[PDB]
This record gives structure tokens, sequence and C-alpha cells, in this order.
């Protein structure tokens, strides 16, 4: 009884003030690392936002930043769902699609080839 | 239709014949620990750690050696493949220093993560440990050999993609060294990877040392400038600091690797930089001012001046809101006669028509290529990631290269078609040592370079491109859709530049001298006191200033390429977005926001708000740099053949010879590396 | 089938009208028996842009929700708890803001 | 073996894995959870207080008691939070988890004429979350500012908060609020490559 | 130890002298600049280098007791000393 | 100064185009050499030729779905 069904977009009211329509959300799947060669960072979406100043305090040698909402990363299942998130809390979002490693078929009896020069020199 | 159906711990997974077993377990989402296998090097058997047991197998094998065939239930989590991880192991470990502090990879280690989770707690090890002597191999990078696990991964880098052949296994048992016998200097390009290919803390950046664990610096993924290629590469910033550059996988930009003079000059942008806004004083020399002031100095003379005497030459470090904003500042308020600092020919259609301007084959589109016919150009100086892409295409699949105009050490083999002008002119027509090899090909390309293309024969040499591509292409060669002439240019800003609107080359300030010029990154050689045969007025703006920053009156602070939040087009056309990792040194400023304060500054304002506002401003003049990350092909290549082969130009007598020809010559160049601690010393180095 | 929170469409914004009347006559006891601080007639101001802010009403549900927040942050002064003038104090009087402008904020150092 | 622990009662326990699932409502039920002598029960939210006057006063499921009323913030899904009733049997002597999902902004059934210790912490979650209880008698803020702006948990806005900086400035008596600026919180990125466990990893 | 600068405050363990133009120079103004008497890097010269009879020889502070950890040092070359990556201790032969 | 034109690879609004961009362009490079005239486009977007004016002005005009005798008469009134 009373349901009241209403379509709409979604709208923030539980907001803080003035820097959520400057800053840029940029919801993309962090990169593997170059030394490290294990794919557990990857599979997994993390909206990060673009971080702003940051200047050498006069305290003491520490690089504090003005910015508040700049250290925090989320994490998310799905891009339609980061998308989402991303228009519930209303900051513009610039996504980028996941960089899949391309399958190579790379077989041991290439390393030891008699009419290709695809022969594996010294081991 | 070529699927074999196997089982990975009883689940069903489908895979190609001739795969690895490792490559059957990344389907399903599984990972084996390894040290030897790489995704772009080849499979080698070396520390068997990759052990994986199969059931009715008296032997465990290898992930890297066995090929996958019909019927077969790999067990990762068995019994004696756990005993298999933990012994082996045990045996890295045992000879293998405690080095932890003093090695310069911390968390990113890969012996670190494994032996935590698939080790043992406890190692029985009491007595042995050996220790090996340490060879100095180079300036740029740090060699302790004593925590080398003898993996033969390095070697076969340097062997098979970099094509160096130095390195190498010398000795049996524990008595054996990786590296050079003879104690060789080793440098050349791709030389800032193998840090990265190196899984343990034996080979690691010497310009970055000791600076911030991988843990404490936070991540931040951007595109690489001052190189041809555009490799993306994550900048890591150790609060308010770029303290290492790593290269990030991505299949467009070449491979997993970045430029040895792009990755090892990350000091170069922090030792040498404006900070604030200097303006020329009544006594000569330049003094800082207030941003008001100085702003207020240099909009009085460009208010003031009207019509075709007020021309910007760009060009370097330029990035496409600079484009969109520089060209808004000068074509409304005056007569539009902008100039680039690279010189590219126009005089057949070159600005007009995206087929001319940039190159029509793909980056990655190198590997499924014939026969590459590569003009008067070095591909070890200029782009070390398309070099290394051009010996992948062959190295894994049969296809003759030929490079004619003036032979250069290369990585691949030969085929030189002579060192002349006239060579290339009777390869247009039925040529002898050439042109047959051409005609019978599945999908020939041809690369012109952009070190020939800026010299007195301009027209000349893509004249002799379009006709020998038209002739070749249309007639038999081109069965659908297939690129016949391609464009790599040198500069950053040379791609980015002709898709805007921009008119190549210093021919149109060189025509009419104008009276004040608001010269945004000057660079190279173009404008000078004895160039200009008036008043001065010439406004810099740009990061790292070191030529061109004194013959300047009013110069003003910008941001480079970790600065500055902008897009920046590729060779093959591709606009990749860069994103802010360290705010601005001193008083400087972004790019965007330079030109439209100085727009608010005088009386003609631009409509330009925020970095939304001039996204949407560029997308409006060109809608290829709107969408980032998506490349797509120009249509109609014969129409813009027909149209440059109407013009008349004389062929040149002296050989196409690039000016940079030498391993030291990729070391400092296009000023932006010049003024850097970590590329003098390897220059200087390089010779001695 | 469908949660309304407390009001479907129409009868939200008559609970706003219900909000406005009642906080419109707690502002002479906020200064009275509170503290004078600045005015009554700026008072009444700083009433009209908070509701200025809240200019884009959509669904049923965002607006009974900030409601049921105005029934308590604004309910707070009725029944007097520890404030004493340092809370309790929206309006920002002690920072000066920068203009929105593109020669102004370039200036002093902005983004 | 010395080092782990042993489980017995497990399949004692797992008896109320098909006994309350037997009563079998598409109204309460859902999905049942049981891991290490533990009941999860994720319930729908149109239904919560008839839930709860269940496993009350029953002869085979005596509780009586709410120890916690733990929420749980995670953006992943369209249902944002995810409220865990936390019971306790003093008869039986026996723990389980009334667990419910919530999205941005709905109001849940509150447990107010169930339990009389619900109120409080019901309080919190609407400090901390800003989930919304219907029925519920004098909703406050207890651990938030009486001029605070957000919900101080939520995993939108920063650890730092807002409006941390307060100066006793100019003003004799007034304390500042709006300045932003504080010390920069080192956010390392530890992550640890390789998925360390089995039996948890799902295909795409 | 370190040169002392013509300004009048004395230089860290690194060359760190403050610019004449700098305002960061009033808090040594009154109270002293608190700058230790033995520095680190005279002390490392200071120590003399030990002979070893074997090819290999292992570093250690004192066992146990003083913090080291067991590392291996490879004494084949026979110009510039072999030295471990804590200790500032050299080793010839 | 110079004039644009936007070209899209799909089907609708660029049957007409790549007709005027094939035939008709390769004839306005002979008839205007002094003016630039680049259409460098390839992205999946609406056709339009907005073109600039001599000096601090821009008009764009529509070219979804128009005809090719059309096109090259519209082009022909905004050259002058
Ligand atoms: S390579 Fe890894 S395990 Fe070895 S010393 Fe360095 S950090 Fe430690
Ligand atoms: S130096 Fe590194 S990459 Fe080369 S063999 Fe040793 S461990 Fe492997
Ligand atoms: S990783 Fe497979 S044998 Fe070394
Ligand atoms: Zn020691």
């Amino acid at each position: 009884i009373t349901v009241d069904e209403k379509l709409d977009i979604t709208t923030i009211t539980g907001v803080p003030e003035e820097h959520i329509k400057t800053r840029k959300a940029r919801i993309f799947v962090p990169a593997r690392n170059n030394m490290q060669s294990g794919v557990n960072n990857t599979k997994k979406w993390k909206m990060e936002f673009d971080t702003r100043e940051r200047w050498e305090n006069p305290l003491m040698g520490w690089a504090s930043t003005a910015d508040p909402l700049s250290n925090l990363v989320l994490t998310f299942s799905t891009k339609e769902d980061a998308v989402a998130f991303a228009e519930k809390n209303g900051w513009s979002y610039d996504v980028e699609e996941r960089k899949v490693p391309k399958p190579k078929s790379k077989s041991y009896g290439a390393n030891f080839s008699w009419n290709k020069r695809t022969r594996v020199s010294t081991k | 239709s070529n699927l074999i159906e196997v089982f990975v711990d009883g689940q069903s997974v489908m895979v190609e014949p001739g795969t690895t077993v490792l490559q059957a377990c990344e389907k399903v989402g599984m990972q084996i620990p390894r040290f030897c296998y790489h995704e772009r090097l080849s499979v080698a058997g070396n520390c068997r750690m990759c052990l994986v047991e199969i059931e009715k197998a008296p032997k465990v094998v290898a992930a890297c050696a066995m090929p996958v065939m019909k019927g077969w239930n790999i067990l990762t989590n068995s019994e004696k493949t756990k005993k298999a991880r933990e012994g082996v192991m045990e045996f890295l470990l045992a000879n293998h220093p405690l080095d932890c502090p003093i090695c310069d990879q911390g968390g990113e280690c890969d012996l670190q993560d494994q032996s935590m989770m698939f080790g043992s707690d406890r190692s029985r090890f009491l007595e042995g440990k050996r220790a090996v002597e340490d060879k100095n191999i180079g300036p740029l990078v740090k060699t302790i050999m004593t925590r080398c696990i003898q993996c033969t991964r390095c070697i076969r880098f340097a062997s098979e993609i970099a094509g160096v052949d130095d390195l190498g296994t010398t000795g049996r048992g524990n008595d054996m060294q990786v590296g050079t016998y003879i104690e060789k200097m080793f440098m050349s390009e791709l030389s800032g990877n193998i840090i990265d290919i190196c899984p343990v803390g034996a080979l690691t950046s010497k310009p970055y040392a000791f600076t911030a664990r991988p843990w404490e610096t936070r991540k931040t993924e951007s595109i690489d400038v001052m190189d041809a290629v555009g490799s993306n590469i994550v900048v890591s910033t150790r609060t308010g600091e770029v303290m290492r550059i790593l290269p990030r996988m991505h299949e467009d930009i070449n491979e997993e690797w970045i430029s040895d003079k792009t990755r090892f000059a990350y000091d170069g942008l922090k030792r040498q930089r404006l900070t604030e806004p200097m303006v020329r004083n009544e006594k000569g020399l330049l003094t800082h001012t207030t941003w008001e002031d100085a702003l207020s100095r240099v909009a009085g003379m460009l208010q003031s001046f009207q019509g075709n005497d007020v021309a910007a030459i760009a060009g370097g470090l330029v990035d496409a809101e600079a484009l969109i904003a520089l060209k808004d500042l000068l074509n409304r308020v005056d007569s539009d006669t902008l100039c680039t600092e690279e010189v590219f020919p126009t005089a057949g259609a070159g600005t007009d028509l995206r087929s001319n301007y940039l190159l029509n084959t793909t980056i990655a589109g190198v590997e499924e290529a014939d026969v590459v016919l590569l003009v008067g150009t070095n591909p070890r100086f200029e782009a070390p990631l398309f070099n290394a892409r051009i010996r992948k295409s062959w190295l894994h699949n049969d296809l003759k290269v030929a490079l004619i105009g003036s032979p250069v050490d290369l990585t691949y083999r030969y085929d030189h078609l002579g060192d002349s002008p006239k060579i290339l002119q009777d390869i247009a027509s039925g040529s002898h040592p050439f042109s047959q090899v051409l005609q019978e090909a599945k999908k020939p390309m041809v690369i012109l370079g952009s070190s020939a293309l800026q010299r007195n024969d301009g027209a000349a040499i893509l004249a002799a491109v379009s006709n020998i591509a038209q002739k070749i292409r249309t007639s038999s060669g081109v069965t659908g859709d297939w690129k016949v002439m391609n464009i790599l240019h040198r500069i950053a800003s040379q791609v980015a530049a002709l898709d805007l609107g921009y008119k190549p080359g210093v021919e149109a300030i060189q025509k009419n001298p104008p009276k004040m010029l608001f010269l945004l990154g000057a660079d190279g050689g173009c404008i000078t006191r004895q160039d200009l045969p008036k008043d001065c007025f010439i406004v810099y703006q740009g990061h790292h200033g070191d030529v061109g920053a004194p013959i300047a009156d009013v110069i003003l602070p910008g941001a480079a390429y970790t600065e500055k939040s902008a897009t920046y087009v590729n060779t093959e056309g591709r606009a990749q977005q860069t994103k802010v990792a360290v705010t601005p040194p001193g008083l400087a400023r972004e790019d965007w926001k330079i030109i439209r304060a100085l727009s608010e500054i005088a009386g003609m304002t631009l409509p330009y708000d925020t970095l939304d506002q001039v996204r949407n401003r560029l997308e409006e003049v060109s809608p290829n740099l709107v969408r980032y990350d998506d490349v797509e092909g120009a249509n109609y290549f014969q129409q813009a053949s027909e149209l440059s082969k109407l013009v008349n130009q004389q062929l040149l007598a002296d050989p196409l010879v690039p000016p940079q020809l030498t391993i030291k010559d990729f070391y400092m160049t296009d000023s932006i590396s010049r003024a850097s601690q970590t590329m003098a010393k390897c220059v200087k180095a390089v010779t001695e | 089938v469908k949660p309304i929170f407390s009001r479907d469409m129409n009868e939200a914004k008559r609970r706003v009208r219900e909000l406005y009347r009642a906080w419109y006559r707690e502002v002479p006891n906020t200064v009275h028996l509170f503290q004078l601080d600045i005015s009554v007639k700026q008072g009444r101001d700083k009433v009209r842009e908070m509701f200025k802010k809240n200019a884009h009403i959509t669904d049923p549900r965002v607006v009974d929700l900030l409601v049921i927040k105005g029934k308590m942050e604004l309910e707070e002064t009725i029944k007097v708890w520890k404030q004493r003038t340092h809370v309790m104090r929206f309006f920002h009087e002690t920072e000066a803001p920068r203009p929105k402008d593109f020669l102004s904020k370039f200036y002093v150092g902005h983004d | 073996t010395v080092r782990p622990r042993n489980d017995v009662a497990h399949k004692q326990l797992s008896a109320f894995g098909e006994y309350v699932a037997e009563i079998l409502p598409k109204y309460v039920q859902q999905v049942q959870v049981s891991c290490f002598n533990e009941l999860e029960i994720c319930i729908h939210p149109d239904g919560v207080i008839p839930v709860l006057t269940f496993l009350r006063d029953h002869s085979n499921a005596q509780f009586k008691s709410l120890a916690d009323l733990t929420a749980v913030d995670i953006p992943t899904r369209q249902n944002r939070f995810e409220i865990v009733y936390n019971l306790l049997s003093l008869r039986f002597n026996s723990r389980i988890r009334v667990k419910t999902y919530t999205d941005e902004l709905t109001p849940i059934e509150s447990s107010v004429p169930v339990y009389k210790a619900a109120n409080w912490y019901e309080r919190e979650i609407w400090d901390m979350f800003g989930v919304f209880f219907a029925n519920h008698p004098d909703l406050r803020r207890i651990l938030t500012d009486y001029g605070f702006e957000g919900h101080p948990f939520r995993k939108d806005f920063p650890l730092s908060g807002y409006v941390e900086l307060r100066y006793d400035d100019e003003v004799k008596r007034v304390v500042a609020e709006p300045v932003e600026l504080a010390q920069e919180f080192r956010k390392f990125d530890l992550n640890s490559p390789w998925e360390a466990f089995p039996a948890y990893r799902q295909p795409p | 130890g370190v040169r002392t600068s013509p300004t009048g405050e004395k230089v860290t363990h690194t060359g760190q002298v403050y610019d004449d133009g700098d305002y960061r120079k009033v808090r040594f103004v009154g109270r002293q600049k608190e700058v230790n008497e033995n520095f680190a890097i005279d002390l490392i010269a200071e120590q003399p280098v030990s002979q070893v009879g074997s090819r290999v020889i292992s570093c250690d502070g004192g066992g146990g007791a003083l913090g080291h950890p067991r590392v291996y040092i490879n004494l084949d070359k026979e110009t510039k000393t072999g030295t471990c990556g804590y200790c500032g201790l050299q080793f010839r032969q | 100064r110079e004039i644009r034109i936007h070209l899209c690879q799909r089907s609708p609004g660029s049957q007409g185009v790549r007709d005027f961009i094939e035939k008709r362009y390769v004839e306005l490079k002979k008839a205007n050499p002094d003016l630039p005239i680049l259409i460098r486009e390839c992205s999946d977007v609406q056709p339009k030729l907005w073109a600039r004016y001599a000096f601090g002005q821009e008009k764009n005009v529509s070219l979804n779905n128009f005809s090719a005798d059309q096109v090259t008469r519209a082009l022909e009134n905004v050259l002058s």
C-alpha cells in the first residue's frame, strides 16, 4: 500500500560546500606496476579524484595540502556501478576504458627454429 | 574450430592450441607464481617456480614449458604443488643476501611478495651464502649482481628485443655471473626498461637511486611528452615531487615499455624551471615582478598592435589546450599568422586532410606488415619505442625491412637501397633493387621520417612518397583496408598543431616579420635577434627555459607535462589525456589559464571559464581530439595524392641524412632534457 | 510497494511551507534569549540564502529527507542546546572568499 | 596439528540454516550464510519488525537481547548500506546476524517496539550514514556537532573533513569554522600483488 | 667539522646554508642552532681498513646485540676496498 | 578565415558528404589556392560545416542528411 514511484535523476542532499562542481573524478582501473609482475591490484575499479595544489610547509619539511577531498580511493565491481555512483555524488566523471592484456601465443618451440629468424641465441 | 576443452581444478575452459599452462590459467583468473615468464618476452624454464601438478603424472611440469593438449586436470592447490612452491623458494633464498633495507626495490619486489604467500615461514639454512662482485654496467643503471637470482630475463631482453647482445651467463653452479665479461659500458636505447624487467633488486635506476619506497609514493597516470610514439607511463609522486616514472602496459603505445630518454630524465623538470614572471628592466637584465604587473606590460602591446604584424611561434612542449587558446587569441583579436617550430611541407595540401598530416598506419599495425620501406630517418635516435615495435615485427614474423637514405646503426637487418634522393625517384618507377618486392607484398608500408622532411627538399621528399605510395597501393598492392604512406613527427607538438590548424614551418614568420611575437615554449632555432629586424618585445611562455628565454622581453612561467592537465596527440593519430601529478613550482600557471588571463587583461576576452569550457571549444575545432584514447583512420588518400602531385619541385643533390645519427645524439635533445643532472652525466660518459 | 519517506510529490512542498513558517517565528527567540550577534533583519535573510541553494526539486524522497534534516538543525535552537554563539553560526564571517573570475583567481592562486 | 582451530558444532548450528528457511517467506529469508559457527541471514528491508518479533520469546529460538546494531557502508552495490542486527541468546547460548539492505535514501522499518535499546543505535546510524528510520521517536544528533554538514562516515567524503580547523580569531567569543586547510595525510599505496587465497576468486 | 657559512649559521650533515634573501633565518636569532659536533662522513674515513685472509667475509656489528643483518661481501676486486651496505667498514684481500 | 567540415565513418550524413569530399574537394583546392580549406574529421559525430569568417567571427551550418548538390551550393554561399 502507498508506493508513489517516481523516476528521476539522483541528487546530493548530504553534500559538503562548493568543491564538488570544480573537482573532476577519474574512474579508471589501476595499472599493474612495472617492477611487480602480479595481477591483483588490477581487475577492480578505483575512483581517484584529481590532485590539487601541494607545497612544502614553512613549519617544518612536510608537504601540506589545503584540498580536503584528495586522499580517498574507492572500490567498485562494475564499470556501470562506478559511473552511476559518480552521478549520484554530483561530481563530473571522465571514465577510462580497461586495457585488457592481449593473448600472445608464446611457445617454447619457436626458440629452436630452422626456417624462422626467431631462434634464441645463447640460451 | 581450433578449440580444446580442459580443466583447471575441475572447471571447464576453452583454449587455442599451442597455448601454455600459465596462459590457460590466466583465462579463469588463476595466477601461478613466476620469475622467468613475461607477457612480451620469450619462454624459458630457468627458475622452475611455476610448477603445477596435473593428475596421473609422476613428475611435476612447469607452466612455462608444456603446451596444453586434450584432457588435463590442472591441480593448483594439491599436496605436491604446495610442497613444490615451498621447496624452490627455500633454494632461491638460500644464496641471496639480507639486503631489503639497503635494496632500492621495496614493496615492488617479486621475491618478497611471493615468499610471504607461497614460500615457507622459516628456512632450514645454516651455513653458506655466496657473494658476487658487482660490475659497473652504466651511469643510468646501478648494478648489484649479489642480489641477482640468475633467472635469465635481462639476457633475453638484450638479445631478442633490445638487440644489443652484451649480457650473458659466465660460469657454472653457484659461481655464475650475469653481465658483460669485457667490462663494456652498456648504453643503448630501451636501457631504462631493463630496470623494470628485473624482478629483484639486482638492476635499478642510478639517477633515482634512493628517494621513496613503492608503497610511499602515490601513483598517477599520464602520457609522456618529448617522444614521437607517446608512451603511457604512471608517474609516482612522493609529497609534491616527481620521484620515479615507470611505464604501464598498453596495446597502442608500442608495448609495456617507455623510452630510455624519457624514463631516466625525471630530474630535468626539477633542476631548472621558471618560477616567477620576469620582465626586462631599464638596466637590461630580466627582473622578477608581480603577476598583475607583468601581465599588464604584455597586454599593453598586445591590445595596441593589430593586423598581420602579430604572429606566434609555438612548438615542442605544447598542449592541445594551449593550441586551442593561442589560436583563439590570435585569429580573433587580429589577423591569423600563427607558426609551428617544426618544418613540415604544406605546398600540396599538407595541413588539409588528416591522411597527409599524420601517419595513416597504426603504431600496433606495424606487426601486420609484409615489407617496410622506410625513408632517410634514424629509428634508433628518434622514437626508441617505435624501433622496438619494428624489431618485434621483424623477430616474430618474417618481414624484410628496407631503409634508404644514409646508413645508420639499427637493431634489425640492413637491406639499404642506396643513399640518394634520386634513388627515391627511381623507386617510384620500375626500380631494380626495389619496387619488385613492393609489388608482390601482402600489406606494404612506407614510413617517412620528419628528420629528412625538415630540410630544403620538403616538397620533393613528399611528392616521392605520394607518387611512390600512389603507384604501389592503388595498382595491385593494397587489397582492402591498408595504409601506404606514413609520417612520424619528431616533435611532440607537431602532430597536434597540424590537426588544430597551425601553419607548419618558420616560413610564415620569415616572409612577414611581426612587431611583437608571443613564442609559447620556443626551443628550436627559428626566432632570434638577427631574425627579427625590429624592437624585440618577445614573450616566452613555457616550462624549463634555457634556450630562447634570454632573448625575451616579458617571460611568463608555465607548467610542464607533469604539471598541466591537457590532451596530447600521438604520431599514429590518437589523443591521450594527461593528468596532473604535481603542483607547478613558484608562481607558474597552467597553459589554458595563461592565455585566458591575457585576454581578460586586454579588451577582447575569449569564451573560457574552466577546463571543461576549453575542452568544449577544442571539440568544435577538431572532433578527433575530443575523444580520449580512441584513434580513427583518415579517408580519401587518392584525392590527397592528386592534389600534392600538381606542384613542381626539383630534388636536392645532398643525400637524405638524419641530424641525429649517433648513440650519444639521442641523450641531450629538444632542450627539455638538456638541462638535466642525469642526462648530462650520461652523455659525458657515452664518449668517455 | 515503494517507500515514500513522509509525503508524495505535492505534500512535500507544503511541509517546506510548514518548515518556513515555523523557522520564521524562531528568529526573535535566537536574538533575545540567545544572543544579539548580528541583526533580526539579517537573520531572516540568512533563511532565504539557505533555501535558494535548494532550488533543485526533482524527487519527493530528496525533499522529505531535507525536511527531516531541517527538523533537527533548526529544531536545535528551539529547544536550546549548547551552542553559545561559537556553534549555530551558518554564515561565514571570519574568512574572506575570492570572486569567480579568470583574472582574479589566476592572480591570487587557484586550480 | 598445532596452530589451527577445530570446529565440531558447525553441523548442529547448520540446522537453523534449514529451520528459519523452512518458514519460507520471500518477504524475509532470501539468502542464508553460515561459517565458523555463526549465522548470517540477509533480509528484505520491507520486513524488519515482523522478522525481529520472531526469534523473540519463540520456544525454539529465544534471543531476547540485541547487543550490536552495526551498519556496513559499501559503494560497490546499488544498495549502499548493509545494516546488521546482531542478536545474542542467553537461554540457548548462540549468536545470530540479521542483515538488511538499504540504498541511498530509503527508510527501513525501525525496531523501536521490538527492542528498547535500538533507538540509541538508530540515532548513531542516522548520524554516521544518513539512513532515516520510519516510526522512530525523537531522532537526534549525538556524535556530530549541532551544526555539522554531511555524514561523518560516508566513503564519499575525506577523512580530514571540511570544517576541521577552529580558530580563536579577531572576534572575541565566536570560534571560526569554515576554513578547510590541514596537514596532509600520507595515504600509503599499500596493496600486495598476487592473490593469496583460493576459493574466493570469481570469474568475470 | 663542517665549514661555517659567511652568513653566520653552521652547516648540517648536508650542505645547508640558508640564502641571504630567504626570510627563514629569524628562527635562529636569539636562540642557538642545534648542530651535531660529531659528523658521520669524517668518521667513516677515520676507521681503519681491516685485512681478510679468505675470499668472502660476513659483516656484523656485534652479534645479536648490535643491529646488523649478516651481509657477505665479495673481495675479488683489488682496487677500491669492499664495504657493506650498513657500516662504513672496509675490507681488503 | 579557414573553412572546416566534419565527416563521419557511418552511413547517414556521410553518403553525400564523402561524395563532396572526393569529387568537389579535389577541385576546391584548385579553385581556391590562397584560402586554406581543411576538413580533418573521422570520429562518429553529426556533420557540420563550421567555417570561420575573416576576423573575429565563426558561423556553423548544418550538413546532416543533406543532398550532394545542396552541399556544393551551401559551400559556395559560405565562401562568398
Ligand atoms: S630483491 Fe627483494 S628480497 Fe632481495 S634484498 Fe631486495 S627487497 Fe629483499
Ligand atoms: S639481473 Fe635480474 S633479470 Fe637479469 S638474470 Fe638476474 S634476476 Fe634475472
Ligand atoms: S617462471 Fe616458469 S620456470 Fe621460471
Ligand atoms: Zn656492516
